[PDB]
């Protein structure tokens, strides 16, 4: 509690700081337990989870404020727009994976922990890893949009 | 009018506030304060007539502060 | 000998060296301009002279007219006589403005010579002054010209009695300065000359002091 | 007095004196010969 | 915008934008291939002239067509 | 410790350094080889800290320059008063302030310009002024041209006096560095002496002369029958006829029974119902309170009398966990560097000018001020521009300090060092918020424009379609509307009529003020204001922080504060200094202030001003079309520019012709700026050779070789012409509109 600001890993010659925002027990725990930062889990499962979350959240700003926000097709148009956005994002992810990743390179991910432990790099930074991530994200996004629409414009419990 | 309460506060406040330039109390010329309100400096340069403590400047300051407080109390007894 | 410490310049030399300077206007460290230690004693000296000459004339008409000596032209207030028109003025043999320019013309001669004797001590005894070229040389300090004219009687022969006379003069000058300041001030909160103020204070001080207006 | 003449011999001072004299000349001419469109010569 | 402001400001801005992108979580998984740099000098002049010319042509074509065809002489 | 310090006659006054044009700097004192000497002479003519290196001579020069500036201001004021005395219809204005247009300038008939002397009323013919000097003189109690003449002379005297001082304290008695450094006594004397005693003296003048004269002017008496301002000084009975409290003498003030002064020392909100201005009986009380406030606040800091604070123990005592070694080493910065003081002073003075411009329009302090719309608009626009310039100047001087006065060998005091050590974060986050604000402010306007263009207004962001009502401003308005009943029991009414509470006030037809509504059209423009201000702060703060070094150029502080570029290398490094950041921020300041003044003009003409008729019906000037037509850029194009610009363009052949001329003149100057803003030095330097050839061919080659303007002077000229053209165009447009329709 004396002096809460510190250089990164105690090394002053790197570009940043260990402020309470970046480095903190609660923040480090919340950030490590996110699917994109869980290292050993297979990329497909992380992609599925992330796509689910994003497709589920995306139905909101599309249905409430659209061009058909005042019709009987209120929710359907927004759900279709959300599905279109997630397939477009899938295409962008695919072309990024093609352009940025090779099929022979071992890994571009970091390998060490915060204390220099010789761990293993993340398999997500491989070509096939990113392909699995993209497929899982596509599936998760579609399923999340569908589930959001089901919960909203098929059943009870308005908001 | 000397016996009225309106004048009874301006004298009391000014005397009680004047009981700091002589006896170890509220800060004055020869005694400085501290971030911890220690009231321990005991250093200045000024020629007085008595043993120690009361000078020609801190009397005016004590009087002015006592007058501010006395005016505040006299105008605060209107509610 | 108190109310300040004799820091580095009020040792005790000058007549009236009570060692009083809580601000440090005679401090010789920064002295240029008009606050050097050679102009301040002179300024005090002649300001006290003028105050001694004015604090008597401010009361003289009002106190003389009570004895019935002067006709009823003596303005009981010192200020209802010309010096301030809007509160009352007396009609003399000329306009107050031509009186003013005549006074300035007569005083320019009286003051430029003194200024030149201050700035140039030995001067004002060389140039032929018109008519009788008088011996008005700068005999010593510019505040004590000596001379056979500015000292009619030669009062004060050696150092002791002369220094006593000097300190008496500076003390009376300070007293007269305070007196004329009192004149100026209490001419506003009362509206009447100073001698009448003294008389009304002598009447009864319980109901006629300053705490009645 | 020589340095005063040298200063008065500077570029901005001579410029403003010349342009002010010319402005005065033209202004007087137009106040005495106004609305001149065709030379009557 | 491209004719008044010159490169040395925009490059010193991009150099901190890249820092901000690198030092944030959840967004350093992505990564650029081509290092982001400010437009070149002659390139900036060219883009500025192109914008100036396109705007100059369009805001006058629109006016000449609308003010005339809206009245037909 | 604290004492007077003077060095007798440090510089002999003569004409020697006067004949040699370049004398202050030795680099150009030799002579003008090329023609880039005439330019940098005037450039670094006032760079006092560049000629020499000792703080003493710099401080003396600064002092004398301040005195010269004060003399010039005094000449200006005496000139304004003399013009109000000699060539003004002031006495005629006093007899009918609602039908006589102010005017204090006449034009000689020479070349047909006689028609600029328009018919302003009262048997006078002259240009109609908008300075608001007539209202100020009416509020001061001035009621005769004589009372102007004298004060004019007075000003002149002070002018000479100032000049004398300016000479004296540089040539006969100049102080030494140790004297200027006494900031404790300086602040003591500026708080207690300059502000406190000044406010007390003005409160005295008010309470003695300005109150009775103005009250008799409100009672409808002739300004010639009003007694002179001294008949209320030498007659307490003649003054007590209006405020009988004066009959009680000076006794209530000394017995603390001064609650009987409620006649002339009041606390009443609102405006005077007949003059459309504040109650002078209220401003007298305000000044009386402000005076004692500043007086008791002028005893805080320590002098040689033992007691008081010292502004070094105060600073070091504030040192927290997050912020390194606290404010240590800042008292050494603000007493050994004139620039780190000029930055703070300019920033605070600019912000204060903006506060003044915002307060005066909402609480008109002069009689018949809210009625004259031209004066109330000019006093807003002028002050806004002044503040906008001063803040940019503050930024520039902070950059200068950082460039050539900062040093780390003593600045290990981790407050300035710490903010210098995360500039790459500060600027990154400021950039992100600037982008976010720009999008979420201007994209909404583009949305509204596209929708209103696609025949679908129901999808707009109007007050009928999707709403963006600012709830916080409305809550603040409703809170201040009810203050005189719950949170201010002694104040009779709210502080202003702009709050939702209260009602309308009339000054004989035209309306003065009324509660201002706030809808979506105000939400959008307030967010636009925030966005532009943020971009300006971005540019200026980036310049200030990267004034020393950056990733591109690690040794920029060696190059200096003002330099064009470090080569065409590293891809390109043009406009990389802090001077260039100030150059870039001037345009965004111009943009911001122009948007602010457009906002104010349109909103006031649409929802505030107008002319009420009997039975209460009030019709504003434009007709309340701001809430609906200001949500699309096309609306600002036609309903504001095209519509309101219809007075200036057709002002030819009328008394408002000079505005129509200066419209096009300022347009020309603005467009002329682009030649310098777009081009570059090399082309012109090359072109000049082909002219020097023709000159040599005829033996007219000058000896001062004609080089072209430097890369920095081109930018300076460009931005100067740009600002002049823009501001003069807006000046002409605003005046030619409001004078005719207001
Ligand atoms: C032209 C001219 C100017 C500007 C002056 C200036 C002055 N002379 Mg003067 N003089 C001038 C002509 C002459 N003076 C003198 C010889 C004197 C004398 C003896 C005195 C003056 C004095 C004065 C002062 C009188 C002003 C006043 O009080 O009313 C004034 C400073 C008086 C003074 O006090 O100056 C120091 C004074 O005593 N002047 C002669 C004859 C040589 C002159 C011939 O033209
Ligand atoms: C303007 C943007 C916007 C709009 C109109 C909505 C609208 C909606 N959101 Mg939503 N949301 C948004 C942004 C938005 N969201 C964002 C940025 C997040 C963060 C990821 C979320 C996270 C979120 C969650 C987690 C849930 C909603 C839910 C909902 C629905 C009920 C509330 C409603 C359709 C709820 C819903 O639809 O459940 C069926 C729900 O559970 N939202
Ligand atoms: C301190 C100011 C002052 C000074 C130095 C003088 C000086 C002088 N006055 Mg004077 N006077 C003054 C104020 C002053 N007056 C005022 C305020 C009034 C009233 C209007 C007069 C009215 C006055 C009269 C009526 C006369 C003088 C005369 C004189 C001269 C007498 C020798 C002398 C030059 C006399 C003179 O002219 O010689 C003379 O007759 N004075
Ligand atoms: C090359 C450009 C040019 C030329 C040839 C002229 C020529 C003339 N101008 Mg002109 N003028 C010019 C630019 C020019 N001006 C500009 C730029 C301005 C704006 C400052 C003026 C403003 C101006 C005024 C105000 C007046 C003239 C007048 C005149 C006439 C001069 C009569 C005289 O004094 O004898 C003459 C026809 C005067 C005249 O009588 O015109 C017939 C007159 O009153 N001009
Ligand atoms: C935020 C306002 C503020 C604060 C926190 C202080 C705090 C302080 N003042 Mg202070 N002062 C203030 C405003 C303030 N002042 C103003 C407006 C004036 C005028 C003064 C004039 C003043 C004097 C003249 C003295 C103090 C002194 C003191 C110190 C001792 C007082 C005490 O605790 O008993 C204390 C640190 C005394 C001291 O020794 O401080 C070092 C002292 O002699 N003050
Ligand atoms: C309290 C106000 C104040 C003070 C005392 C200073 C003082 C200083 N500034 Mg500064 N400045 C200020 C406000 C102030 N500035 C503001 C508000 C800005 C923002 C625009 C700037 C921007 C600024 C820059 C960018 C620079 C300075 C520089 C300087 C230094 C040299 C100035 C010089 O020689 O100019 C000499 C004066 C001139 C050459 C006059 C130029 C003419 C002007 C631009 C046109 C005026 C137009 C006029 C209003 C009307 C035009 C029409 C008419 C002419 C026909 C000096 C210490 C320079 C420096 O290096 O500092 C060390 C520098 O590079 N200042
Ligand atoms: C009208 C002209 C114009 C415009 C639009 C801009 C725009 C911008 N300037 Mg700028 N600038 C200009 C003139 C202009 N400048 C000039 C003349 C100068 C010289 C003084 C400068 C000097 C200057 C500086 C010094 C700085 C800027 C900065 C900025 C940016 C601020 C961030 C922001 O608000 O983003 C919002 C962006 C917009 C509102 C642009 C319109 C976007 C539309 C509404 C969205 C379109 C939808 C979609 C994307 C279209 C797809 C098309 C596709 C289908 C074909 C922004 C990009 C600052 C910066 O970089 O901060 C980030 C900065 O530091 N400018
Ligand atoms: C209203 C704006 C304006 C004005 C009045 C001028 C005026 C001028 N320009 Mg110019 N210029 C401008 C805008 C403007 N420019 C802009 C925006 C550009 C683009 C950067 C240029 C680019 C330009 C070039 C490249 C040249 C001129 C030249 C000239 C001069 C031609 C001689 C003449 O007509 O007299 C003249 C001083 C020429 C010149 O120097 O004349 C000898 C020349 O070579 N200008
Ligand atoms: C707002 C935050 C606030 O409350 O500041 C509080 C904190 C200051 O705490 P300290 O007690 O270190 O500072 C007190 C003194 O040390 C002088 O600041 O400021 C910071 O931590 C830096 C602010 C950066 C803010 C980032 C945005
Ligand atoms: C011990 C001794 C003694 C005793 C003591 C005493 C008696 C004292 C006194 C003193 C005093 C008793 C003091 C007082 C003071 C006062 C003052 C110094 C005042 C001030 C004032 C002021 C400052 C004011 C101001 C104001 C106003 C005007 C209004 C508003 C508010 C106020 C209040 C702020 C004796 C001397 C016998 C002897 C020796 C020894
Ligand atoms: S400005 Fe001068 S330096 Fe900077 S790029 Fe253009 S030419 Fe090279």
């Amino acid at each position: 509690k004396y002096q809460v600001i510190e250089p990164l890993n105690g090394d002053p010659f790197i570009g940043g700081f260990e402020t309470p925002v970046t480095s903190s027990p609660l923040i480090a725990w919340y950030l490590s337990n996110l699917p994109a930062y869980r290292t050993a889990v297979a990329p497909l499962l992380r992609g599925v989870e992330i796509g689910l979350a994003h497709g589920y959240l995306l139905v909101g700003p599309f249905v409430l404020t659209g061009p058909l926000r005042n019709s009987a097709v209120r929710g359907e148009a927004g759900s279709l727009a959300a599905a279109g956005l997630v397939t477009i994002l899938t295409m962008c992810l695919t072309i990024y994976g093609i352009a940025s990743f090779k099929e022979g390179e071992p890994s571009k991910a970091p390998s060490l922990t915060l204390t220099g432990r010789q761990k293993d790099a993340d398999k997500l930074q491989t070509a096939e890893g990113w392909a699995s991530f993209t497929g899982g994200w596509f599936f998760g996004g579609l399923s999340g949009v569908a589930w959001a629409y089901i919960l909203l414009y098929v059943l009870n419990l308005p908001y | 009018y000397i016996g009225s309460s309106t004048n009874l506060i301006m004298v009391a406040s000014t005397t009680l506030m004047l009981f700091a330039g002589r006896f170890g109390l509220a800060p004055s010329a020869n005694r400085k304060s501290t971030a911890g309100l220690k009231l321990v400096d005991r250093d200045s340069g000024l020629q007085t007539g008595d043993p120690a403590g009361f000078t020609a400047t801190d009397t005016l300051a004590c009087g002015a502060l006592g007058h501010v407080i006395g005016v505040g109390i006299v105008l605060g007894l209107k509610a | 000998f108190a109310s300040k410490q004799s820091l580095s310049y009020l040792d005790g030399t000058l007549p009236g060296d009570y060692g009083f300077d809580p601000l440090g206007l005679m401090d010789p460290e920064g002295a240029g301009g008009f606050i050097d230690p050679q102009w301040l004693p002179y300024a005090e000296i002649i300001n006290g002279r003028f105050a001694m000459l004015g604090a008597a004339g401010a009361i003289a008409p009002e106190v003389l007219g009570r004895i019935g000596l002067i006709p009823q032209e003596t303005a009981i207030p010192w200020f209802q006589s010309g010096v301030i028109p809007p509160v009352g003025n007396y009609s003399y043999w000329a306009d107050p403005y031509t009186l003013f320019v005549l006074e300035m013309a007569l005083m320019g001669f009286a003051e430029h010579r003194r200024a030149q004797d201050y700035y140039k001590p030995g001067s004002m005894g060389k140039q032929y002054f018109l008519g009788l070229e008088k011996f008005l040389g700068g005999s010593g300090n510019p505040a004590y010209p000596g001379g056979p004219i500015f000292n009619f009687l030669g009062f004060g022969k050696n150092e002791k009695e002369l220094q006593e006379l000097k300190v008496k003069e500076v003390k009376n000058g300070r007293l007269a300065m305070m007196a004329v300041l009192g004149y100026f001030t209490q001419a506003i909160f009362t509206g009447v000359g100073p001698f009448q103020n003294l008389l009304d204070h002598l009447a009864d001080p319980v109901h006629n002091n300053v705490l009645t207006n | 007095m020589q340095d005063v003449k040298t200063y008065l011999s500077t570029a901005p001072v001579l410029a403003t004196l010349w342009f002010g004299f010319l402005a005065g000349l033209l202004i007087e001419i137009n106040r005495f010969f106004p609305d001149a469109l065709v030379l009557p010569l | 915008m491209f004719l008044i402001s010159w490169r040395g400001y925009w490059q010193e801005l991009i150099e901190t934008l890249a820092w901000a992108h690198e030092r944030t979580p959840l967004a350093n998984l992505v990564r650029w291939k081509d290092k982001p740099v400010a437009l070149s000098i002659v390139q900036a002049r060219l883009v500025g002239l192109a914008h100036f010319s396109v705007g100059y042509i369009f805001t006058y074509a629109a006016f000449l067509i609308a003010s005339t065809s809206g009245k037909f002489g | 410790e604290v004492k007077i310090m003077v060095e007798k006659d440090p510089v002999k006054t003569s004409f020697e350094k006067w004949a040699k044009p370049g004398h202050f700097s030795r680099t150009l004192a030799k002579g003008p080889n090329t023609t880039t000497w005439i330019w940098n002479l005037h450039a670094d003519a006032h760079d006092f800290d560049s000629h020499t290196n000792d703080l003493e001579e710099i401080s003396r020069k600064v002092f004398s320059a301040h005195f010269g500036q004060l003399a010039v201001i005094f000449i200006w004021l005496s000139g304004m008063y003399f013009h109000g005395a000699r060539f003004s219809n002031y006495e005629a204005w006093l007899s009918d302030p609602t039908h006589i247009k102010p005017s204090a300038q006449v034009v000689w008939p020479i070349v047909g310009q006689k028609i600029l002397n328009g018919d302003v009323g009262g048997g006078f013919q002259g240009i109609q002024i908008t300075s608001g000097f007539f209202q100020l003189w009416r509020a001061s109690g001035i009621t005769s041209e004589l009372q102007l003449y004298t004060t004019a002379i007075g000003g002149l005297i002070f002018a000479a006096l100032m000049l004398f001082a300016g000479w004296f304290h540089y040539h006969k008695a100049a102080p030494k560095l140790a004297w200027f450094q006494n900031v404790e006594s300086m602040l003591n004397h500026h708080l207690a002496g300059l502000l406190g005693l000044g406010s007390l003296a003005w409160a005295g003048h008010q309470v003695h002369v300005s109150l009775p004269i103005n009250r008799l002017l409100d009672a409808g008496v002739d300004p010639k029958e009003i007694p002179l301002p001294h008949e209320f000084i030498l007659n307490r009975d003649l003054l007590a006829q209006l405020y009988p409290s004066f009959s009680k003498g000076l006794t209530p003030f000394f017995t603390l029974n001064w609650s009987e002064y409620s006649d002339f020392l009041t606390f009443r909100g609102g405006l005077n119902p007949v003059t459309g201005g504040l109650w002078l009986t209220d401003t007298a009380h305000h000044h009386l309170a402000i005076a004692v406030l500043f007086l008791v606040a002028g005893h805080m800091y320590r002098t040689n009398f033992g007691i008081g604070h010292s502004m070094k123990e105060i600073l070091e005592a504030h040192k927290g966990p997050f912020t390194g070694e606290g404010h240590k080493g800042l008292y050494e910065i603000l007493t050994t560097s004139w620039h780190a003081q000029l930055a703070i002073n300019l920033a605070m003075l600019g912000s204060l000018t903006i506060i003044v411009a915002h307060h005066m329009y909402a609480m008109p302090p002069y009689p018949y001020l809210a009625t004259d719309y031209a004066t109330q608009l000019s006093l807003f626009t002028h002050h806004m521009w002044i503040g906008g310039f001063l803040v940019v100047g503050a930024a520039a001087h902070a950059a200068i300090f950082m460039v050539r006065d900062y040093d780390p060998t003593t600045q290990y005091n981790n407050l300035l060092d710490r903010v210098l050590r995360h500039r790459d974060a500060i600027i990154s986050h400021l950039n992100w918020v600037c982008i976010f604000l720009g999008f979420h402010s201007f994209g909404l306007y583009i949305h509204n424009d596209t929708m209103s263009a696609l025949g679908r207004p129901q999808d707009m962001f109007s007050d009928t379609a999707i709403q963006l009502q600012p709830v916080f401003a409305q809550w603040i308005q409703n809170t201040h509307a009810l203050a005189p009943s719950l949170t201010a029991p002694n104040a009779t009414a709210s502080t202003s009529l702009t709050w939702g509470g209260g009602d309308l006030v009339a000054v004989g037809g035209k309306v003065a003020l009324l509660p201002i509504p706030l809808g979506t059209a105000d939400f959008l423009v307030h967010h636009i204001h925030a966005f532009t201000i943020h971009v300006t702060v971005l540019i200026l703060l980036k310049g200030v922080l990267f004034a020393r070094s950056s990733r591109l150029i690690p040794d920029k502080a060696n190059l200096g504060f003002r330099f064009p570029c470090d080569g065409p290398g590293r891809g390109g490094t043009c406009q990389v200094s802090a001077w260039d950041h100030v150059f870039l921020g001037l345009f965004w300041m111009y943009n911001a202030i122009s948007v602010v003044i457009f906002h104010f003009s349109w909103k006031m003409q649409s929802d505030v001003w107008g002319s009420i008729s009997d039975q209460g019906v009030v019709t504003h000037i434009t007709g309340g079309n701001f809430a609906q037509s200001s949500i699309t850029i096309n609306g600002w194009l036609r309903d504001f520019l095209w519509a309101q610009a219809s007075q200036v363009i057709q002002s030819y052949g009328s008394s408002l012709s000079a505005y129509g001329l200066l419209f096009l003149g300022a347009h020309f100057v603005w467009a002329f700026s682009l030649m310098f803003l777009f081009s570059g030095r090399g082309y012109w330097q090359e072109l000049i050779e082909s002219i020097v050839w023709a000159h040599n061919k005829l033996k007219v080659a000058p000896a001062i070789q004609p080089r072209a303007l430097s890369i920095v002077q081109g930018r300076a000229v460009g931005v100067a012409h740009y600002l002049l053209g823009g501001i003069a165009t807006t000046w002409a447009f605003f005046l030619a509109r409001i004078i005719s329709v207001g």
